[PDB]
């Protein structure tokens, strides 16, 4: 519930060096409340991360350790009459199969013991029913930076800002290898883009992509809220707020300032 | 100047007359990123080639269908493109083109079309009225055909209904075209549809082989899935990736990132761009014009003039002014006189002088000109304050006045301008 | 349509003889349209002298070659022929290779391509 | 069109009474020396130097 | 620089020469200013080459030849004080003309003034 | 649409330089001050009260 | 405007048949504008065929359509035909009774209102 | 050429091709009778503020 400063990314692929911009597109207001939906194979039952509306898109930020969280799915409906979008992680794949899948399905455990030596892709979450219209994708290196975290003083805060304008899909990954507090520190990193994707259609409803099969350490929660607990995803939502990002010579964005937060901000 | 200045004489003093602006010799196309993709021979160079009752749908996508290579693919071919003509379509790029490919007869090369008839028109492949895309059609005798007897390819002989536009259909249950039903047995009133093609050597033009690709887009919200140059220092119209504009396209060294493309400034101008092809950062600026003023020493003294291209380095693009580059023209001062570059432009037709005098025409950065004889002629001086003097200060010297001087000096000052009173009425509406 | 038409044959016949030219497509082609031969006489226009459908089922014969001429395609080669017979005095004319553009023939002049000369004599 | 020529027309009147209004202010302050002059360097004598 | 807009502000008249005149005026007098405040001496006086005068110690407002600028070390901590893009300006027609006077020249006329005061009291100022 | 866009253009530079002008003239009362103050104050002494 | 049109007929015709099409209008508008067809040739643009002034004063015909298309306005029930004499068998289009929304048609490019597209193909 | 003014005689020399007499103004300080090639002076209206 305290995005104190993350969330920023880079609005465009535009090089400043040293300037003091103004943006006016859709940000994470700062010192917003991030849901904690923190999330719990024992069962098909007892459904641990339920939908949310992906309203002017939202920013997710996750601390799993190397497989928990794999993907996301996104649509309208996650049904056969709409359009279903796949950015699952693979081990080295992040096809982005926007077939329209019949149904979303859920990790099919093939027992109740789930992770002792498996590790090949088999069996999997299957939640692509097989489907008719399976578009384009952008197989490629995993966005999802699987990283091989260590050394302690660590936790990837895979902050991903997803965003559709005009139709076009933008992603926005900065994984932080550096120490966090508790869960968000009072830092500053900007998003960089990762994958420009065009697939023009609705995207209205989004959800996580639990693809476990592990039941591999995740807490239990059981309320819907706003605050900063440990979090299989934190979601936030991107608002019409401007900015005022400044620019090293590098053009890193160092800093920035949100324009409405407070009056010294403004 | 005597028609900016609206005057047959002019006199001593520099007047600003026009402006000098460089053009653009050249212009760079620069957008490739160098990137190709796309193979087409999964779609034309495949040996096997599915049937018509069996045509496939590969949509070619995010990679380029670069139709040079496809232009000339066989011997003859019907390139019977549709909504436009192929050549024009080349640099036509279109969102989701959907390549269809099969093969059909030769004969039935005329029922192969939008909204045809027949057992292969109606009852294989119906193309809609409103049909978009090309449709590619070769012979593969040597490929299709087998001098044996090619009755392992097949064309279908009857089906029930025409397709719905770009529709698929294999169905290939007995048909029955009386009362007594099949009972799951061929024989009366049952019919197969698929017909085996008549593929011989001996076979005439009509029934010979020839496959048909039908390539259609449907221009959506997608990527056109479906051209450079090179450039130096000289100031030409640059587009790299479709940034549009003109400038300087001089070697750049500040550190991009790698997604940064279009580098900016403080001001909306594209202060740089990185190379796409090259991935090096290329530095823009603006092409050197400035304003162009004329060091007149007065009509009445003599025609003899010199000019000031203001705020240019021409050390560079004026003093390699070649014919007819420099805007007030006479080309005959390429070289000129002698050209001095300044802090404020540089003069030509101008030589400058170790030796400073009073300023009499003002040019800037403390340069003056004048016109003093050597032999009139224009020179550029250095301004000069004053005569330099020293005064013998001393702990015990004075020194003190034994006679004065009675100067009685004008002073001049304006206190009333004319007056003056408007009417709109009588101004605005006569 | 960038159809590629190559010319050959001529020389020199008796009244009475024979011949064979051959003409053919290739490059790319707006649709299969339909080959033909004309005749333009030094002076004269290009007149309809044999139309054939591509396919070897459709074919013309004009009053003069009735008879006379014959028109036929090969079936290995992608050529199609062109024979003449009985040739009086007047028929000393310009033969260019023709091409029909078009689907079916309409009239004798709408074209799209045209071939070069050939000067055909008639000698014992 | 006459509305078209009327903004013109107006704005060409409009920018010579501020070009004057600049320029009067310039000459008031020429005005205000010259009157200042008088009083001191005719009326009087001045110490004030040069 | 389009030919087909080009032509229409032609049929506005002088409403643009008026401009390149109006800002001419300013460019001009700001030339005056300048020569007014400091060319108000006609010769150049240079101190003596000893600078005892009598026990006022002025090095820190005399010029310093130790500087490769001739200025002194007031005036150079005034310069390095004030912060004075450019171009920017230069690519749209905004180009922004020199002074007529130098850095050099402006700081070469106060040493006049500055020397004169010091080895002429105000005399030099009503005549020789 | 280019008169629309000339016009909004050609005003935002009449104000600039009618912007100018009264700033030029602030200027010149300052370099009129500057240059009494260099006449009185310095090439001689002043009687004048602060 | 809101402007509702009723268009209907059509058929099967053949090389050298012809049309008496129809198409009613109701709905208030903002003037007095023009009835009319535009016909995209199947797979081509929308191009206008034949206008008729609503006071029937002016008549329009173009070269595609000359001597094969003429359009008047029913002075019974307001339903403005498209009758035709010898239509040729290149005309297997759908056409659209569209509706300028204008008393004069400077440019046909703008079409306020338009219709609905009657699908004729034109075989024996 | 349509306007309004005091139709005076006019002392001038219209060389004869010069019909629009004119001054260094829009004013057509000059005419010339389209059908007499008598040149008459023009004066506009004796009007003033009150
Ligand atoms: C002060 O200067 C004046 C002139 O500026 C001197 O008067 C001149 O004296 C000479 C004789 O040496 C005459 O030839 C001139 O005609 C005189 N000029 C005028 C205007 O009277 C005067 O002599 C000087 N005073 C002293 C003490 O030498
Ligand atoms: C005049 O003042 C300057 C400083 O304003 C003196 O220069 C300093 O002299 C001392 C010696 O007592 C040195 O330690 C400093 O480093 C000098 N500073 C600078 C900036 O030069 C100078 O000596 C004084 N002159 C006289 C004659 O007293
Ligand atoms: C224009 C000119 O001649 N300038 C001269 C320069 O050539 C010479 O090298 C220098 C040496 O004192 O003096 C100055
Ligand atoms: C009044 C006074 O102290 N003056 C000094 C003097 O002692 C010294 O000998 C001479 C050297 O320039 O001048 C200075
Ligand atoms: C949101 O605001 C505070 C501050 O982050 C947060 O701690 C709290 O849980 C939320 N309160 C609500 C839901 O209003
Ligand atoms: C910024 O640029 C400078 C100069 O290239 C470099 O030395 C410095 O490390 C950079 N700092 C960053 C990466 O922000
Ligand atoms: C004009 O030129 C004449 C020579 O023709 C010269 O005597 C006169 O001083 C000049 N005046 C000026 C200052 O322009
Ligand atoms: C101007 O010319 C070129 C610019 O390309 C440069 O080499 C030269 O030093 C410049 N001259 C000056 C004095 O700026």
């Amino acid at each position: 519930t305290n995005s104190f400063t993350r969330g920023v990314y880079y609005p465009d692929k535009v090089f400043r060096s040293s300037v003091l911009h103004s943006t006016q597109d859709l940000f994470l207001p700062f010192f917003s409340n991030v849901t904690w939906f923190h999330a719990i194979t024992n069962g098909t039952k007892r459904f641990d991360n339920p939908v949310l509306p992906f309203n002017d898109g939202v920013y997710f930020a996750s601390t799993e350790k190397s497989n928990i969280i794999r993907g996301w799915i996104f649509g309208t409906t996650l049904d056969s009459k709409t359009q279903s979008l796949l950015i699952v992680n693979n081990a080295t794949n992040v096809v982005i199969k926007v077939c329209e899948f019949q149904f979303c399905n859920d990790p099919f455990l093939d027992v109740y013991y789930h992770k002792n030596n498996k590790s090949w892709m088999e069996s999997e979450f299957r939640v692509y029913s097989s489907a008719n219209n399976c578009t384009f994708e952008y197989v490629s290196q995993p966005f999802l930076m699987d990283l091989e975290g260590k050394q302690g003083n660590f936790k990837n805060l895979r902050e991903f800002v997803f965003k559709n304008i005009d139709g076009y899909f933008k992603i926005y990954s900065k994984h932080t290898p550096i120490n966090l507090g508790r869960d968000l520190p009072q830092g500053f990193s900007a998003l960089e883009p990762l994958v420009d994707l065009p697939i023009g259609i609705n995207i209205t409803r989004f959800q996580t992509l639990l693809a476990l099969h592990r039941s591999y350490l995740t807490p239990g929660d059981s309320s819907s809220g706003w605050t900063a607990g440990a979090a299989a995803y934190y979601v936030g939502y991107l608002q019409p707020r401007t900015f005022l990002l400044k620019y090293n010579e590098n053009g890193t964005i160092t800093d920035a300032v949100d324009c409405a937060l407070d009056p010294l901000s403004e | 100047t005597k028609c900016t200045l609206k005057s047959f004489t002019v006199e001593k003093g520099i007047y600003q007359t026009s402006n000098f602006r460089v053009q653009p010799t050249e212009s760079i196309v620069r957008f490739p990123n160098i990137t190709n993709l796309c193979p087409f021979d999964e779609v034309f160079n495949a040996t096997r080639f599915a049937s018509v009752y069996a045509w496939n749908r590969k949509r070619i996508s995010n990679c380029v269908a670069d139709y040079s290579v496809l232009y000339n693919f066989a011997p003859f071919f019907a390139f019977k493109c549709y909504g436009v003509s192929p050549t024009k379509l080349n640099d036509l790029c279109f969102t989701n083109v959907y390549a269809d490919s099969f093969v059909i007869r030769g004969n039935e090369v005329s029922q192969i079309a939008p909204g045809q008839t027949g057992n292969i028109a109606d009852y294989n492949y119906k193309l809609p009225d409103d049909f978009t895309g090309c449709v590619i059609a070769w012979n593969s005798n040597k490929l299709d055909s087998k001098v044996g007897g090619n009755y392992n390819y097949r064309y279908r002989l009857f089906r029930k209904s025409n397709l719905k536009p770009f529709e698929r259909d294999i169905s290939t249950e007995i048909y029955q075209a009386g009362n007594k039903p099949c009972n799951g047995v061929a024989g009366v009133n049952c019919y197969f549809p698929l017909q085996s093609y008549g593929f011989r050597p001996t076979y005439g033009v009509g029934h010979q082989p020839y496959r048909v690709v039908v390539l259609s887009f449907e221009l959506l919200h997608a990527p056109a899935t479906v051209s450079t140059n090179l450039v130096k220092n000289k100031c030409v119209n640059f587009n790299f990736n479709g940034l549009t504009g003109t400038g300087v396209l001089t070697e750049s060294n500040k550190k991009f990132l790698p997604f940064q493309q279009f580098g900016r400034d403080i001001a909306d101008t594209t202060d740089a761009v990185r190379d796409p092809q090259t991935l090096e950062i290329l530095d823009i600026t603006p092409c050197s014009f400035g304003g162009v003023s004329v060091i007149t020493p007065g009509t009445n003294t003599s025609n003899q003039v010199a000019v000031l291209y203001q705020g240019v380095n021409c050390t560079e693009v004026p003093v390699a002014i070649h014919a007819d580059q420099l805007t007030p023209t006479w080309r005959v001062y390429s070289t000129g006189s002698n050209v001095f570059q300044t802090r404020a432009g540089c003069l030509i037709g101008a030589e400058y002088v170790n030796s400073s005098y009073e300023c009499d025409i003002p040019i800037g950065a403390g340069i003056c000109a004048s016109y003093q004889t050597q032999s009139q002629s224009i020179i550029a001086y250095t301004m000069s304050l004053g005569a330099e003097n020293s005064v013998a200060y001393s702990n015990n010297s004075i020194a003190i006045p034994t006679n004065f001087t009675i100067s009685v000096t004008t002073e001049i000052l304006p206190v009333s301008m004319t007056k003056t009173s408007v009417d709109c009425t009588m101004y605005i509406c006569g | 349509s960038a159809v590629q038409l190559q010319a050959s044959g001529g020389g020199f016949v008796q009244p009475g003889g024979s011949l064979r030219l051959s003409c053919a497509a290739s490059g790319w082609a707006e649709t299969f349209g339909h080959m033909g031969w004309f005749r333009q006489a030094p002076g004269k226009e290009r007149e309809f002298v044999s139309a054939i459908d591509w396919w070897d089922t459709v074919h013309y014969y004009a009053d003069s070659v009735k008879g006379r001429f014959t028109i036929s395609r090969d079936n290995s080669k992608n050529t199609v022929y062109l024979q003449m017979n009985s040739l009086r005095a007047e028929d000393t004319a310009t033969y260019y290779c023709a091409y029909w553009d078009m689907d079916y023939l309409q009239n004798s002049i709408p074209v799209d391509y045209w071939g070069q000369g050939t000067q055909v004599t008639v000698s014992s | 069109q006459i509305d078209r020529l009327i903004t013109g027309r107006l704005q060409s009147l409009q920018t010579y009474v501020t070009q004057q209004l600049i320029r009067a202010a310039e000459i008031r302050a020429s005005a205000n020396l010259a009157a200042t002059k008088m009083s001191e360097c005719v009326l009087g004598q001045s110490k004030r130097v040069d | 620089d389009s030919t087909e807009c080009s032509n229409l502000l032609l049929q506005y008249g002088s409403f643009c020469t008026q401009l390149k005149r109006a800002l001419t005026g300013i460019a001009v007098e700001q030339d005056k200013n300048t020569q007014e405040v400091f060319a108000q001496v006609k010769q150049i006086y240079k101190t003596p080459p000893i600078k005892y005068f009598g026990g006022f110690n002025f090095s820190q407002i005399l010029p310093d030849p130790s500087k490769p600028s001739k200025r002194s070390p007031i005036e150079d901590l005034l310069f390095n004080k004030v912060t004075l893009l450019i171009c920017a300006q230069k690519f749209n027609g905004l180009t922004v003309l020199p002074p007529l006077l130098t850095d050099e020249m402006i700081a070469q006329y106060t040493s006049a003034l500055l020397a004169g005061t010091i080895t002429s009291g105000w005399t030099f100022g009503a005549g020789p």
